[PDB]
């Protein structure tokens, strides 16, 4: 197998250094049970 | 939020074990280049 | 919520080593402990002690204080909420007395007061010490005898004679044949020797139709043994029906 | 060991059963809680209940559990054929470990007799080879599991190279068992025939193969 | 007692993967480069010395650099911070002799 | 043990809810370019004032914890309170419960309602 | 009866005020043109915190009904409660009583500045 050097597009230069991250939203509402009432 | 990987080998893709929570990703100068990879974060142990 | 499997059926010399595996997969190991737990024939059953892969720490009973060594693997992530990991134990010094079967399992919980209990378990690597040496079997094929002779039923199989240790392992056409099998317990001779019978019932028009092959699979003496078995009986009350 | 449970216990089917489990006060019950076990033998056990009286994840609410200061117990309320099997407790707090018992067989009553299955194999063509020779008298589907097999050489009753397997308990919730005659390849060809009995409730069974024939 | 009822939990540690508008951060040296605004620091908001990091333990989260937003959000503010740099720069139209 | 936010993200359920007071106090926190960061902080208000709104239009108005007269359901994933509490994290669970949170969110601000009429008559 | 969103306009008082969490549900809701929404949305949350700064500042926080200890003056339109409950609508009433609206608004707010500050002497 050989290869040869590349690029053009270049999303892929910002990618080796954004590869450790990735965003997420809080959703602090979770509901769950217990044995309490009002 | 920003979910920061925080071990040495991981090929981007899949589960990491050892995940930390960040509010802002570290300093990624805009090096606009080809072919070669110019002042970018170095690997950790084994080339990546 | 997932599945629990042990290594091979070994067999060790008194005083020698034995290292026993338990890989996981379907859930997060290092969530939850690891007891493990014996049972021979003079002793009843028996727990030995628990670790914590996440923690590492680990927990012994007196009696196994001074001659149990346990160890856990790292965790091996698949999913974000599965994985796949594996945990041994190594006893030391063995005794006659340690002869039984031994199993892995899952603790219950990961806060509480019945974190550890062991809630799933595994399949059991039954452990033999003795002096003898490993034995392959002798198979036989059982010719097949009359059971109905209205209902147009019978019954064949293979012996399994003289072989050390336990276990040993019969199944049918590859996994194919796997309904009306019986399988009887092995009998312990004068000698030490084992020797359990296979049998399974078939009707009296399959002959041409299907091929009957037992498959006796000793791995203690690493030799598979395939019989054929000969759909011509001998049984007089069954070849009315031929 | 120092956890004492009920020897055995019975019961019939559609009712309830209690089984014990007590001993010091080292092991129980002030300050410890206690678990139960469903275990057959030779296979793997389940988990029927856990602190005290707290079932497992999926086990039917036909188990509960009750512990006092002295003792522990166990109602298997509406039983099953398939739990005439063996029962075990233990002895543990967050921190140790298990203290297992003695176990308890526990034998469902009031369920239906089961006519023994026997077949008698006579000994192959490749044995007669080597030379040996073993007559292999399977049981099947009897209960409850306690026959006792005798073998006689051409009527008459033999006491030499007898040995039959212990009643052992299969998946359709009746017993098995095996018998094997050790025999010379001159026996074989001097008798007339050999038999197994499989005596069973006073009710002997018997099977017999032909050498002659 | 023994019947359960539904409350309610505000603040508990649930994420689900989305993608927002992202912005800068740039420290302070940085703005004493000045030179009449090197680059993209001007009114972006400068960093504090406090890096805030927290390690999720137990937790495994799946990852992906192949689909990952921040590359399309980063590209496209690059190629926006390029023209933003030349709208009221010397326009060479009469260069064309 | 001040672990920080989203610190007990792999904790059970009972022991992440003693960090709830710390992953809602980073919740809120306090030309273009200068307006990628204006569209953004004005998505991270809304975001806030449309959890609020739930937790006002519920029995909750005050934060962090609140019950409600709302019986659960066993076809929301039959667990036990000690296969919850103490065997499982709060990702893990909104993800059996994520088709039944629309449904749920339902009955809290309908049971409430009936309690505030019932309140104005007993005064 | 979920008749929707000012379901119950026409609807008496006393039968709109069933639905009055029905209105307050849908009251907030969750390159130019592109500003039309901006500047609107905007001015979508400041009418929210503007009402219920009012409902903070008068002894209700809590939502949709709350009473207070201002007595009702007889010339802001003498009605009966059943010729006010069972006999108007909300549009119709706030026509009668939006002369008065802003002299209401002040006793609210002042009467409950009383009522905090006794409350600290009790304490
Ligand atoms: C990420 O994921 C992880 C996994 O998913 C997760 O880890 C899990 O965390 C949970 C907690 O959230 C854990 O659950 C708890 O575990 C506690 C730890 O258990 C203790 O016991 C061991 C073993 O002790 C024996 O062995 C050692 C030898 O190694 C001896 O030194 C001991 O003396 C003892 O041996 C005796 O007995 C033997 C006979 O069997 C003899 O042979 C021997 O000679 C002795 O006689 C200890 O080693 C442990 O130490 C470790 O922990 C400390 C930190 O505390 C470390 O410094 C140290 O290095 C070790 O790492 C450990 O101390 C359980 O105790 C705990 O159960 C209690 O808590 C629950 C609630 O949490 C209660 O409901 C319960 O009632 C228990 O309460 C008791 O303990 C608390 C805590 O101290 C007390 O406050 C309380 O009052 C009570 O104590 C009193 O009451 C008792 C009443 O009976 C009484 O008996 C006591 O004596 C006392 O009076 C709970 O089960 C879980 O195990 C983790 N691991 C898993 C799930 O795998 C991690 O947290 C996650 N992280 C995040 C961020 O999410
Ligand atoms: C080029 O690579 C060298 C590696 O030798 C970088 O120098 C290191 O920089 C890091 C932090 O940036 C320090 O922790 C190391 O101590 C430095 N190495 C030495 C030998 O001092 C250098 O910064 C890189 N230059 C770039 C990326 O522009
Ligand atoms: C749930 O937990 C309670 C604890 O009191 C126990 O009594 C009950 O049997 C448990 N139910 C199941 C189905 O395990
Ligand atoms: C609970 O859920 C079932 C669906 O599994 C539904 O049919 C039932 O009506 C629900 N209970 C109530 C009180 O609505
Ligand atoms: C949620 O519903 C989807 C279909 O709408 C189903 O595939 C999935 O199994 C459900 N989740 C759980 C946890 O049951
Ligand atoms: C009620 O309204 C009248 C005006 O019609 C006013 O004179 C009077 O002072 C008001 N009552 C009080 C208590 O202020
Ligand atoms: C409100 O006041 C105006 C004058 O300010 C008056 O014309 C009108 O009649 C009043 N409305 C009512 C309902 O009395």
């Amino acid at each position: 197998e050989t290869f040869r050097p590349g690029g053009g597009d270049m999303r892929d230069n910002w990618r080796s250094e954004l590869y450790k991250y990735k965003v997420v939203k809080i959703e602090p509402l979770g509901v769950a049970p217990t044995r309490c009432k009002r | 939020a920003i979910l920061k990987c925080k071990d040495k080998k991981f090929n981007g893709t899949g589960p990491c074990p050892s995940v930390s929570t960040v509010q802002c990703t570290h300093g990624i100068k805009p090096v606009v280049s080809t072919q070669l990879l110019l002042n970018g974060s170095l690997a950790e142990e084994e080339v990546m | 919520q997932g599945q629990l499997v042990q290594s091979g059926a070994e067999l060790k010399k008194p005083g020698a080593s034995v290292k026993i595996s338990c890989k996981t997969s379907g859930y997060r190991f290092n969530f939850y402990h690891i007891n493990w737990i014996r049972q021979t024939a003079g002793r009843g059953p028996e727990w030995m002690g628990w670790i914590s892969p996440y923690s590492g720490d680990k927990n012994l009973a007196p009696a196994f204080q001074d001659r149990v060594i346990m160890t856990t693997d790292t965790e091996v992530p698949v999913t974000s909420f599965t994985s796949t990991g594996a945990a041994y134990m190594e006893i030391r010094n063995l005794k006659f007395d340690d002869t039984g079967t031994y199993f892995c399992a899952k603790g219950l919980l990961r806060d509480g007061s019945s974190t550890w209990l062991p809630y799933l378990w595994g399949q059991g690597t039954l452990l033999t010490v003795s002096s003898a040496s490993t034995k392959g079997p002798s198979v036989f094929p059982l010719a097949p005898s009359s059971k109905s002779t209205s209902g147009g039923t019978a019954a064949l199989g293979c012996l399994v004679k003289d072989y050390f240790p336990e276990p040993v392992t019969v199944s049918w056409n590859s996994g194919a044949l796997t309904s009306g099998v019986h399988t009887f317990p092995a009998v312990l001779q004068s000698s030490g020797l084992y020797s359990l019978s296979s049998v399974v019932t078939v009707p009296s028009s399959s002959l041409g139709t299907q091929t009957y092959i037992c498959n006796v699979n000793h791995k203690p003496s690493n030799t598979k043994v395939d019989k054929r078995v000969e759909p011509k009986s001998c049984d007089k009350g069954l070849e009315v029906l031929f | 060991s120092v956890l004492t449970q009920s020897a055995s216990v019975s019961g019939s089917l559609g009712q309830s059963v209690t089984i014990s489990c007590t001993g010091p006060n080292s092991v129980c019950c002030s300050h410890k809680s206690i678990s139960w076990y469903q275990w057959p033998p030779g296979r793997a056990p389940t988990l029927i209940i856990y602190e005290d009286n707290e079932r497992a994840p999926g086990i039917s609410p036909r188990f509960s559990g009750y512990k006092s200061y002295w003792s522990a117990y166990l109602t298997i309320s509406d039983l099953r054929p398939e739990d005439e099997t063996t029962y075990y407790c233990c002895s543990y707090t967050h921190n140790s470990g298990c203290v297992f018992g003695t176990g308890t067989k526990v034998s469902v009553l009031g369920q239906s007799k089961a006519n023994p299955s026997v077949t008698l194999f006579p000994p192959s063509s490749e044995e007669l080879q080597a030379n040996k020779a073993t007559l292999v008298c399977l049981i099947s589907d009897f209960y409850p599991g306690a026959v006792t097999v005798a073998w006689k050489a051409d009527s008459s009753p033999v006491k030499a190279g007898v040995e039959t397997t212990t009643p052992s308990k299969q998946s359709n919730n009746k017993y098995a068992a095996s018998s094997y005659l050790s025999l010379t390849p001159e026996q074989w060809k001097s008798h007339r025939s050999y038999s197994c009995q499989v005596t069973h409730e006073g009710s002997t069974v018997e099977k017999t193969v032909a050498p002659t024939e | 007692a023994e019947n359960l009822w539904v409350t309610v939990y505000y603040g508990v540690p649930v994420w689900k993967d989305a993608e927002t508008t992202l912005f800068c951060a740039s420290d302070a040296k940085a703005y004493e480069t000045e030179k009449h605004n090197v680059w993209a620091t001007h009114a972006c908001v400068p960093t504090d010395p406090n890096p805030q990091e927290i390690h999720l333990e137990n937790v495994t989260e799946e990852f992906n650099m192949w689909k990952n937003n921040m590359v399309e959000q980063m590209h496209t503010d690059i190629i926006s911070l390029w023209d933003q740099s030349l709208k009221p720069c010397v326009k060479l139209t009469p260069l064309c002799v | 043990v001040f672990l920080g936010f989203l610190g007990a993200a792999g904790s059970t359920m009972g022991a992440a809810s003693m960090t709830l007071t710390v992953q809602a106090r980073n919740l809120l926190s306090g030309t273009v370019w200068g307006i990628k960061q204006l569209q953004a902080r004005v998505l991270a208000v809304e975001r806030y004032l449309r959890d609020q709104q739930l937790l006002g239009i519920w029995g909750c108005s005050g934060k962090l914890i609140c019950c409600t007269n709302v019986p659960w359901n066993s076809s929301w994933s039959n667990r036990n309170l000690s296969e919850i509490w103490d065997n499982m994290t709060w990702l893990q669970w909104d993800k059996e419960i994520s088709n039944y949170t629309q449904i749920i969110y339902g009955l809290l601000e309908e049971s409430q309602n009936q309690q505030e009429k019932n309140e104005q008559d007993l005064l």
